[PDB]
C-alpha cells in the first residue's frame, strides 16, 4: 500500500500531501537538529519558537512558460516576512534554522517538461557591472518571497550605479560555473511525466553554529527548466510553480529591539 | 583500502531490474557493470590514494608576486619602492583558488614558502653587497609601515622572517586561524545590516566574502641601506594547505575570473567549443 | 617519540617520523585517509532505494 | 583602559565583558538607573523603551554602592577582531534614568558615577601582534 | 547579610535590583505555571515563547505630584506593543500569562507619601454616560502602556457618544466600591519613608484555562496615592513612578494571521 | 586547562543579589 | 634524555625534545604554564566576600 509517490508532511498547524512524489532528499544525509552545548557559542538562553515558526509558509506562485529561464530564492530571506518566523528572525541578532522545502508543479499526462530543483549552500551570484567586482546592493540581493529570475543573456550596465544587481545567467548558474554540474548540490527533478513535487529537507549549513540571518543567507533555492515546458494544444500555456517552505529546529540568540532593514 | 573489484557474474532473466531507476529522486545512477553485462572476476588492487583531499591539495602553489627595490630614493614614489605591503589572499592567482573552490568550507594549516630573486637595474653604477630581506606578518590592527626604515619593522610581537639572499627558500607553518569554525570560500551576505531611513551610503557598498575577510598584511623590505647599484627584487609567495578538511562540494569554475568575487566577463563566457553535429565521435 | 609507519609501495618497507616542533601546525602531511561515503551526495534520499527494485513503487 | 591596552597586543578576543558602576553622589541621593547591552543588527538605542528590549539591569542606588552590568558573549563568530570591523561588531551599551535621582535640600543636585570594565573568566585572546599605541621617530 | 529590603529578579535577558523593598507579594499565594494536560482546552500544540517574551518591559514613566489622584493599567493590554510578547499575543487567538510587576518610586528621607499598589482580577470600571450602561469603547478601555488616570470628580457626558470612556473616580475605585477596601486584592504599599518599590508576582487568573488576550484583560493594576506627596522645600515637586512588568509562563494557541485592533 | 564554561541557568527572585557590590573595598 | 610531550593542536600528536647544551639558559621556551590566580589583583581583600551576599554588611 505504501509508496515512494505518496507522502504527508506535518509541521506545526500545517500539512502537505502529495500523490506523485519521487522519494525525498535529506541534504548531505543529515536531518536538522538543535545546537548542542558542546558546539554552542552565544551564551544567552536561546528562544526556540517551535510550532509558532516551524511550519509551512507558501510563497507567491510563479508561472512556468515555454520561455521561462528559471527562478531563485535565498533562505532565510524568502521567509523574512512570514508570520512569527519573521518576527523571531528580526527581534534577534542571531538565528539558525533547517528547512523542509516543498516545490509543487502539476500538469497532465499530455504535458512535458523538467525542472531541476537545487539547494545551494552559500549561493553567491555575479554582479551586473564590469566597472566593479562583488557590487550588489542589499535590496537587490534580498528580494524576499518574490525571489528573482534567471536570464539567458548577460548585459552588464554602462554605469556602475545601474548594475548593482545579480547577473543571473542561467547556463553559468549566475556564478561562473556550468549549470549541468549543479547536481553536486542536494536536488530533485520535477519531470512532469513522473512527478508533481520535489521535497528537500535541509540541515543548517554554515561555518558557524549560528549567524546573523539579516546579514547572511545560508541557502539558495534554484529552479531551472532543464527541459522546456511543452503542450501541443497550446505552446503558450502556463502552469504554476508553488514553493512552500517550513523552518525547522529554529533557535535564536541576542534579543533586542526589532531589526528593520532598508527598503531602497 | 582499494577501489572496487568486479565479481564473476553470468546473465539474468528476472523481475529484478537494476538497469532502470528514477533520477527525479535526487539519487544518481547506481548500477555497475555486473548489473548489466556478464563479467569475469577481476581483483582490484588499485587505490584512491592520490585523490584524498590531502593528496589533491598537497602542493605548494604560487599565490602572488611582490616587488621591492633597494636604491637611493629622493621622491615619495621612489621611497614607496623600498618596501611593499600585500593583503594576504589566494585570489591574485587562479590555480590554487580554483581547487579550493571545489568546496564551500575548509579547515587547514598552511605552509608558506617564498622564492626571492634579484637583478641589477643597470651596469654603470658598480655593485651591491648581498641583501637581507625582512618579511613581516602584520595581523589586522597592527601598525603598517609608511617607510622601509620606520619603527614598525622592529617587530616585537608580529612574526618576521629575515632571509639572506642565496639561502634556501624560507618557510613557516601557520595554524588554522579562522574566527569561524571553518574558512568560508563563499559567503552569501554582507558585513552589516543597512537599516530603514539611515543616512549611511548604500550606493557604493560591496557584497560577499570581500566585505568580511581580513587575513592581515605581509610587509617586505630589503634591510640593507642603498648601494650605488640599484637592485630590484621579486618575492614569490607559495601556499600549501595541509591537515585539510573540506565541506559542501561545488561545481568548479568554468569561465575566467575577473576579480576576487564570482563575477564573470562578457567576452569570456563561452567555454564550450561547438561540435559539428550531435553525432561526432 | 618515533612513529614507524608503512610506506606507499614503489616499483619493487616502513619509514620513521619524529615531530620536532611543539605546534601540530608544523607537522608534515596528514596520513592517508581512505574514508569515503559517496552516498551523502549520490543517494541522499530519505527512503532506502534497493537497486534491483523499482525506484518508484 | 587596561583591558583595551592588553587587547591591542592581540588580534582576536572572545568572552563576556563586565561593566561595574560606582555611584559617587551623597548618601542622601537616591535613584534608579537602567544599564543596557543591545546585541548588534538593529537601530542603535537612543531611548529607554528601545534600550530595555535588550540585555539590561535596573540599578537601585543605596548602601551597596556599585552595580555590575554584563555584556554576555553573544556573537556569530567564535572570536571578534581587535579592530573596528562591521563583521565582528559587538553592539551597544546605553544608560537611562529609570526613575530619577532625587535629593533633599542642602544636597548637591549634580554628581558623578565612575564606570569600570574588566574581562570575565570566560574571556580569552589570540594571535599576538604589535600595538598601534606606541611608536618612535626614525 | 540577606534582607527583606534587598532583592534581585532575573527573567530572560533582564534583571531588576532594589535595595529598599518590603518583601514581595505572590498573589493568592500561587506562583504562575504552565497549563497542565488535565486542565487543558485547545488541542493544538501551544507556542511557549519563554525568554523572548518572558522578560521585563519598562513602560513610559508617570509623574507623581501633590495633586495626582492615581493611575491604572490593564493586563495584558499594557504590554500589547512590547517586543516579542506583543507579537506572540497578536499572532494567536488564545494566550495565558502570569506576571512579575515591579513598581518603582524613590525619593529622599525628607519626602513623604504613600502609594497603594493593587492587582485586581477582572477590573471592570464604570462608564461616563448615564444615558447608557456598560458603554465604553474598545479604544478607551485599552489605552496600552500609557494607561489612564483617576479623577476626584465624576462628570458624566451630556451626550452618550461623548461618555464612552471610564469614569475612573478614585474613592469608588472607578467601579462603585470604596477604595479603602481595595486591600482585599493582592497589594503592596510604597511608603516613601520605608520602601522605594513594590513587587507583585501574579498567576494567571480567569474562569478559563486560556482566553482571548485581545478581547479580555485578566488583571488591572491600580496605583493610588493613599497619602499625598509632600516635600517641604517645594510642594510642587514631582517624582517619577516607573512600572516594569515581565510576562511569565506564557502559552499561546490558535496561530493564524496577525490581529491588528482598531485604533479609533 | 580552559577558559570558563557557562552553566545552564534560569531566572531568580531572591534575596541573593550578586549584581550589587562595593568597589570601595578594592575588589 | 629525550622528552616526549603533547603538541599544541592544529587544524585537524606528540613531539620530541633533547637538550644539547650544559646550561639551562640555552634551552628552548618554557612549557605552557596555565597557572593563574586573578584574585590576588581582583579581590585582595582581608575578609572573604561572598558574591551573593552584600559587599558591606
Ligand atoms: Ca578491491
Ligand atoms: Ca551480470
Ligand atoms: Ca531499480
Ligand atoms: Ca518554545
Ligand atoms: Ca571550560
Ligand atoms: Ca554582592
Ligand atoms: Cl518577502
Ligand atoms: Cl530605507
Ligand atoms: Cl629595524
Ligand atoms: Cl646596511
Ligand atoms: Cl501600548
Ligand atoms: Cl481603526
Amino acid at each position: 500500500g505504501y509508496s515512494d509517490r505518496v507522502r504527508q508532511i506535518t509541521l506545526g498547524n500545517s500539512t502537505i500531501t502529495t500523490q506523485e512524489a519521487a522519494n525525498a532528499v535529506v541534504a548531505y544525509g543529515e536531518w536538522p537538529s538543535y545546537l548542542d552545548d558542546k558546539e554552542a557559542n552565544p551564551i544567552d538562553a536561546p528562544t526556540e519558537p517551535d510550532v509558532s515558526s516551524n511550519r509551512f509558509y507558501t510563497l507567491d506562485s510563479v508561472q512556468w512558460k515555454s520561455t521561462s529561464r528559471g527562478w531563485w530564492w535565498k533562505l532565510p530571506d524568502a521567509l523574512k516576512d512570514m508570520g512569527m518566523f519573521g518576527q523571531n528572525m528580526y527581534y534577534h541578532y542571531l538565528g539558525r534554522s533547517g528547512y523542509t522545502v516543498h516545490v509543487q508543479c502539476n500538469a497532465s499526462k499530455f504535458h512535458q517538461g523538467a525542472l531541476g530543483v537545487f539547494a545551494i549552500p552559500e549561493y553567491v551570484m555575479a554582479c551586473n557591472t564590469e566597472a566593479k567586482t562583488s557590487y550588489v546592493s542589499y535590496v537587490n540581493a534580498n528580494p524576499g518571497e518574490k525571489g528573482g529570475v534567471f536570464d539567458n543573456a548577460y548585459n552588464p550596465s554602462a554605469e556602475a550605479s545601474e548594475g548593482r544587481k545579480f547577473a543571473a545567467l542561467d547556463y553559468l548558474l549566475g556564478c561562473g560555473v556550468l549549470a549541468g554540474n549543479a547536481f553536486v548540490y542536494p536536488h530533485q527533478i520535477i519531470n512532469l511525466r513522473t512527478n508533481n513535487s520535489a521535497t528537500l529537507v535541509l540541515p543548517y549549513v554554515n561555518s558557524l553554529a549560528i549567524d546573523c540571518m539579516a546579514k547572511h543567507n545560508n541557502w539558495g533555492l534554484v529552479i531551472l527548466p532543464l527541459c522546456k515546458l511543452d503542450y501541443a494544444p497550446n505552446s503558450s500555456t502556463e502552469i504554476p510553480i508553488t514553493v512552500t517552505i517550513a523552518p525547522m529546529f529554529t533557535e535564536f540568540n541576542g534579543l533586542r529591539n526589532i531589526t528593520v532593514p532598508a527598503t531602497q | 583500502p582499494t577501489a572496487q573489484s568486479t565479481p564473476l557474474t553470468s546473465g539474468v532473466n528476472s523481475q529484478e531490474v537494476p538497469a532502470l531507476t528514477a533520477v527525479e529522486t535526487g539519487a544518481s545512477g547506481q548500477a555497475v557493470p555486473s548489473d548489466v553485462i556478464e563479467t569475469r572476476h577481476v581483483v582490484n588492487y588499485k587505490t584512491r590514494s592520490e585523490s584524498t583531499l590531502e593528496s589533491f591539495f598537497g602542493r605548494s602553489a604560487c599565490v602572488t608576486i611582490l616587488e621591492v627595490e633597494n636604491f637611493n630614493a629622493t621622491t615619495d614614489a621612489d621611497r614607496k619602492k623600498q618596501f611593499t605591503t600585500w593583503a594576504i589572499t589566494y585570489t591574485d592567482t587562479v590555480q590554487l583558488r580554483r581547487k579550493l573552490e571545489f568546496f564551500t568550507y575548509s579547515r587547514f594549516d598552511l605552509e608558506m614558502t617564498f622564492v626571492i630573486t634579484e637583478r641589477y637595474y643597470a651596469s654603470n653604477t658598480g655593485h651591491a653587497r648581498n641583501q637581507v630581506y625582512q618579511l613581516m606578518y602584520i595581523p589586522p590592527g597592527a601598525p603598517r609601515p609608511t617607510a622601509w626604515d620606520d619603527y614598525t619593522w622592529q617587530s616585537s610581537s608580529n612574526p618576521s622572517v629575515f632571509y639572506t639572499y642565496g639561502s634556501a627558500p624560507p618557510r613557516m607553518s601557520i595554524p588554522y586561524v579562522g574566527i569561524a569554525n571553518a574558512y568560508s570560500h563563499f559567503y552569501d551576505g554582507f558585513a552589516r545590516v543597512p537599516l530603514k531611513d539611515e543616512t549611511v551610503d548604500s550606493g557604493d557598498t560591496y557584497y560577499g566574502l570581500v566585505t568580511i575577510n581580513d587575513f592581515g598584511t605581509l610587509a617586505v623590505r630589503v634591510v640593507n641601506e642603498y648601494n650605488p647599484a640599484r637592485i630590484t627584487s621579486k618575492i614569490r609567495v607559495y601556499m600549501k594547505p595541509k591537515h585539510v578538511r573540506c565541506w559542501c562540494p561545488r561545481p568548479p569554475r568554468a569561465v575566467p575570473y575577473r576579480g576576487e568575487g564570482v563575477d564573470f566577463k562578457q567576452d569570456s563566457i563561452t567555454p564550450l567549443t561547438a561540435v559539428e553535429n550531435i553525432n561526432t565521435f | 617519540g618515533a612513529q614507524v609507519s608503512s610506506q606507499k609501495v614503489g616499483a619493487h618497507v616502513n619509514y620513521t617520523t619524529i615531530n620536532y616542533y611543539k605546534d601540530s601546525a608544523s607537522n608534515a602531511a596528514s596520513k592517508l585517509d581512505f574514508s569515503q561515503d559517496p552516498s551523502k551526495f549520490t543517494e541522499p534520499v530519505k527512503d532506502i532505494m534497493i537497486k534491483t527494485a523499482p525506484a518508484l513503487n | 583602559t587596561m583591558l583595551g591596552e592588553i587587547l591591542n597586543y592581540y588580534t582576536h578576543w572572545t568572552g563576556s565583558l563586565r561593566f561595574t558602576f560606582l555611584f559617587c553622589g551623597s548618601m542622601m541621593a537616591t535613584g534608579k538607573i537602567l544599564l543596557s547591552y543591545s546585541p548588534p543588527g538593529a537601530k542603535p538605542p537612543t531611548t529607554r523603551k528601545d534600550a530595555m528590549l535588550g540585555t539590561h539591569i535596573i540599578w537601585d542606588l543605596g548602601l551597596q554602592s556599585s552595580c555590575t552590568m554584563l555584556a554576555p558573549w553573544i556573537s556569530n563568530t567564535v572570536y571578534r577582531r581587535c579592530i573596528k570591523d562591521d563583521f565582528t561588531e559587538g553592539g551597544y551599551i546605553t544608560c537611562f534614568y529609570q526613575t530619577r535621582i532625587v535629593v533633599p535640600s542642602g544636597t548637591p543636585t549634580s554628581m558623578f558615577m565612575l564606570a569600570f570594565v574588566s574581562a570575565c573568566p570566560d574571556f580569552s585572546v589570540r594571535l599576538l601582534r604589535d600595538t598601534n599605541h606606541i611608536s618612535q621617530r626614525t
